RNA sequence: UUUGGCACCUCGAUGUCGGCUCAUCGCAUCCUGGGGCUGUAGUCGGUCCCAAGGGUUGGGCUGUUCGCCCAUUAAAGCGGUACGCGAGCUGGGUUCAGAACGUCGUGAGACAGUUCGGUCCCUAUCCGUCGCGGGCGCAGGAAAUUUGAGAGGAGCUGUCCUUAGUACGAGAGGACCGGGAUGGACGCACCGCUGGUGUACCAGUUGUUCUGCCAAGGGCAUCGCUGGGUAGCUAUGUGCGGACGGGAUAAGUGCUGAAAGCAUCUAAGCAUGAAGCCCCCCUCAAGAUGAGAUUUCCCAUUCCGCAAGGAAGUAAGAUCCCUGAAAGAUGAUCAGGUUGAUAGGUCUGAGGUGGAAGUGUGGCGACACAUGGAGCUGACAGAUACUAAUCGAUCGAGGACUUAAC
């Protein structure tokens, strides 16, 4: 099965509406204030939980 | 890939 | 229900029991957050055989454990580790031996990574 | 299982049986009612399973009647059953003796056990 | 009518007196609460709305607090409307229990079915198979969707998508015990859906 | 559970040794029958001398079973193989003796004349 | 629906028989429902009328359609849909190249004659079909519960007993109508039962290799193989369904009744009467833009603006993120997120396996017995904050105008 019409501008464009990133899940981290990952160890200090991890 | 084909003789 | 982790079933035993030799050394591994998740039961379970500390829990034990050095200077194998060490540390604990804490995606390929450790 | 589902059905499990597993020989006392009459038929016959908890546990009773095997398959707890008695003690190495369908007279032996 | 909701808890067997060996589906129906009286006057029907299961302060919210503040109750996690039923028989905050029923009593149970997920057309329409040998490569399909003529497939050519997971009533269902103080229903046979699901338990409309 | 093709043992001393089940009688798209069932059979065996002859297309009711039967007790019965009774249309046995247990079932369908020469009926 | 006639579309390809899978439509009805006539005593039938709701078998032979046959069945309908359906399958036949027979031909070769063999490609763009989300709408913002326009589903039928050996009949035989019981096929649900499966459950066992050795174990050999098996998913297993009725009708039967002093079911008028029609029963359903209803919650903030509008922070409430399963392709759904049993672990069970290791005793030994229904045990139950569901953040009203009744 092949394409039997070549697809035009705005079908293409609005079949690409839902194609898109989401903003990540991010919090700012309350040890040094760079943004995190909620519910993850911040990458930038280390802290989790105000708790250093990277020991 | 047919032997003889469509509407074949 | 459990994970496959992507491997045959003889494949998941070897990495979990792997994965299991390395806690126990290490007492802190990173490793996909998955495999974290199936992680801590198998340990959790080696270290209740290693808190029974009787023979027969020990043989259980050995029949999982991997047979590696966990301390070079007193040449402790990780079983030797498990059933003096681990199992002295969680004497009074009842369960919840490990947590997992999560780290983000890894390059290379977006995998969710974590780090288990012994708590 | 649910306490629950243990604690409804508890009033209908029957006290009266002796323990048995699968190798013993039982002679299960049947009551049947063919016409309006009621009579008990004896069944004496190798247990070869034994399955399921509480008011569920069935139990299977092997029997060779002319030539051909017969299995009844009963309720533990079925009031159908006057009574169950230990006729031998079997020595088996299995739950299930499943293999004793296949054999007949001499192999079909099931060794005694001083119980 | 009447009816009570509960939740279906499993199955298991019951002797009858007979000795017959009856299996049966244990519906636990803590006391239901009247919280609402639908009227022809205000709300164009006759009906009342039944309560069940208490549910925690935390996952109520102030809408729902409200709307059960008149039969004096805490939050309800199931509430269902029935019809049919006898109005003046009925009072805000008033319990429907388990007793409502008697055993011999017919029944219709209602309730949504276990979910399959994704099943195809072998599954979820109990079509046939192809051939598995014969040369075919016509296994699990669900066959050809339908004549030339049209263009189109007509509305109705039953296909692959999710199976399970329907309101599903089955009629003339036995109570064979009430259990007034564990608040329980037995009930003859099978009835839809997981363990722990909400059931809706009704007298048979063919009674 | 018997079906076209089936082939069972004859519980009796009427010629046929062993039948194939032609068709299961009692309803248009009917696949199985049990025990108590009535099939139409031929014979593919038989014993030299026998009143009942290889070839002859007979009726016979299936009196044992693999497959058994369940109970109104919740009680089960199977047996260690499949066995008929070739029968005349009033249900009596076309053979004198019957060999072998048969299911209580056959009581409960009328087959008297098969229940009372049977040696055991469990 | 046939064989054809014609040669109008298609030869820069409209795959061509039969079967399989999936149907759907017509009615000229095969069965079941209702009837009229009968050379209809009864039981059976014949013939015509109404009726398309549902139903309408498995085999032997043949590529076969068809047909004949076996055995059933209430019945084994006839046709249409590109001789329905090959980007769904098959490829026996037909329809290439090989080879052969009969036959024809001097020959090369030829034959809707036969014979043995002979490549069936395609990742679905659009509509369409089946599922599942996101958006906005529905004159405030929310949480529930709903009405039902409308749509889909279901719709089959046997046998026995009884009425009754009654009616009918010389007998042979043998009813209607009406009670009751129990099936077949089909469908829905579900795993307590019977079984199936069950690759992180238990056990036995072969070879070899490793943990130094013994003992005890690990690895690989289809899960090495073999015997069992929990949850889950399941049918062949269990439960349940098509009941009981209304309303209006078809054919048919009429009542009263004139036109037409009679007669006449019809013209006025009034009935009756089908498995069919509309309901009753089951499911979806307010994007039903005609956007419905009920109950409950929030509450009229601040700042820009001449207002008209606009912006911001919020309420009720919801979400991100997280623990998950009764849910699941993913979204979604549902249970939970620390005054929390949501999951794991832990402890206690259930079920499964079937008697651990160690030690002892007996035996020359293989092994047996004891300690001890032991040991082990994924998914099942209960309990228990030990571990993880942290800390956060984001979204989300202030309600237009007119008229009428207050
Ligand atoms: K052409
Ligand atoms: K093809
Ligand atoms: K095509
Ligand atoms: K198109
Ligand atoms: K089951
Ligand atoms: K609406
Ligand atoms: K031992
Ligand atoms: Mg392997
Ligand atoms: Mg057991
Ligand atoms: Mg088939
Ligand atoms: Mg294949
Ligand atoms: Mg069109
Ligand atoms: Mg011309
Ligand atoms: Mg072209
Ligand atoms: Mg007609
Ligand atoms: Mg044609
Ligand atoms: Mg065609
Ligand atoms: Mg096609
Ligand atoms: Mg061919
Ligand atoms: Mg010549
Ligand atoms: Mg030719
Ligand atoms: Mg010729
Ligand atoms: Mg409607
Ligand atoms: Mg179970
Ligand atoms: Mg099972
Ligand atoms: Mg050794
Ligand atoms: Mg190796
Ligand atoms: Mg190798
Ligand atoms: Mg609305
Ligand atoms: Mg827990
Ligand atoms: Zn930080």
């Amino acid at each position: 099965a092949v394409p039997f019409r070549r697809t035009s501008k705005m079908k293409k464009r609005l079949r690409r509406t839902h194609f898109k990133l989401n903003v990540p899940g991010m919090t700012e981290c309350p040890s040094c204030g760079e943004m995190k990952l909620s519910h993850r160890v911040c990458k930038a200090c280390g802290s989790y939980n105000g708790k250093d991890i990277n020991v | 890939r047919l032997a003889l084909g469509d509407r074949a003789p | 229900s459990y994970r496959k982790l992507g491997r045959t079933s003889a494949q998941r035993k070897a990495m979990l029991r792997d994965l299991t030799t390395d806690l126990i050394i290490n007492e802190r591994i990173e490793t996909t957050e998955t495999r974290a998740k199936e992680l801590r039961s198998v340990v959790e379970k080696m270290i209740t055989l290693g808190k029974r500390g009787d023979l027969h829990a020990r043989r259980q034990a050995a029949a999982y454990i991997r047979n590696e050095v966990a301390n070079e200077e007193n040449n402790q194998d990780a079983l030797q580790k498990l059933f003096s060490d681990i199992a002295t540390r969680y004497e009074e604990r009842q369960g919840g031996y490990t947590r997992i804490m999560k780290l983000g995606p890894r390059r290379g390929d977006g995998a969710p990574m974590a780090i288990i450790e012994l708590v | 299982m649910q306490k629950l589902i243990e604690d409804i059905t508890k009033e209908q499990l029957r006290t009266d049986l002796p323990a048995f597993r699968p190798g013993d020989t039982l002679r299960v006392h049947v009551k049947v009612v063919e016409g309006n009459r009621e009579r008990i038929q004896i069944f004496e016959g190798v247990v070869i399973k034994r399955r399921g908890g509480g008011i569920s546990e069935t139990f299977t009773v092997r029997k060779i009647s002319y030539g051909v095997g017969v299995e009844r398959t009963f309720p533990v707890h079925t009031p159908k059953i006057a009574k169950i008695e230990v006729v031998r003690y079997g020595k088996v190495r299995r739950a299930k003796l499943y293999y004793l369908r296949e054999l007949r007279g001499k192999a079909a032996r099931i060794k005694e056990i001083r119980r | 009518t009447k009816g009570i909701l509960g939740r279906k808890i499993g199955m298991t067997q019951v002797f009858a007196e007979n000795g017959d060996l009856i299996p049966v589906t244990v519906i636990e129906a803590a006391p239901n609460v009247v919280l609402q009286k639908k009227t022809a006057e205000n709300d164009g029907y006759e009906a009342i709305q039944l309560g069940f299961d208490d549910k925690r302060e935390k996952l109520s919210n102030k809408p729902e607090k409200g709307h059960v503040a008149k039969a004096e109750t805490a939050p309800k996690r199931f509430v269902k409307e029935l019809r049919g039923v006898e109005m003046d028989a009925y009072e805000v905050g008033q319990e429907v229990k388990v007793e409502i029923f008697s055993a011999g009593e017919i029944v219709d149970v209602t309730g949504v079915s276990k979910g399959k997920g994704f099943q195809g057309a072998i599954k979820r329409h109990g079509q046939s198979r192809g051939p598995m040998s014969h040369g075919s490569r016509y296994h699990r399909r669900p066959g050809s969707m339908g004549p030339v003529d049209p263009n189109r497939v007509f509305k109705g050519k039953l296909l692959p998508g999710r199976m399970g997971g329907e309101q599903i009533t089955v009629q003339n269902l036995e109570i064979v015990k009430v259990d007034a103080e564990r608040n329980l229903l037995l009930i003859k046979g099978n009835v839809p859906g997981a363990k722990k699901s909400l059931i809706t338990v009704k007298s048979a409309v063919k009674s | 559970m018997i079906q076209q093709e089936t082939r069972l043992k004859v519980a009796d001393n009427s010629g046929a040794r062993e039948v194939l089940t032609i068709k299961v009688l009692g309803g248009s798209g009917r696949k199985t029958a049990n025990i108590g069932d009535v099939i139409v059979c031929t014979v593919k065996q038989a014993t030299p001398g026998g009143v009942v002859k290889k070839g002859e297309v007979v009726k016979a009711v299936i009196v044992r079973t693999k497959s058994g039967a369940r109970r109104s007790d919740g009680s089960y019965i199977s047996f260690d193989e499949n066995a008929c009774v070739i029968i005349r249309d009033d249900k009596s046995p076309r053979g004198t003796r019957i060999f072998g247990p048969v299911a209580r079932e056959l009581r409960e369908n009328n087959f008297m004349k098969i229940v009372s020469l049977a040696p055991e009926v469990i």
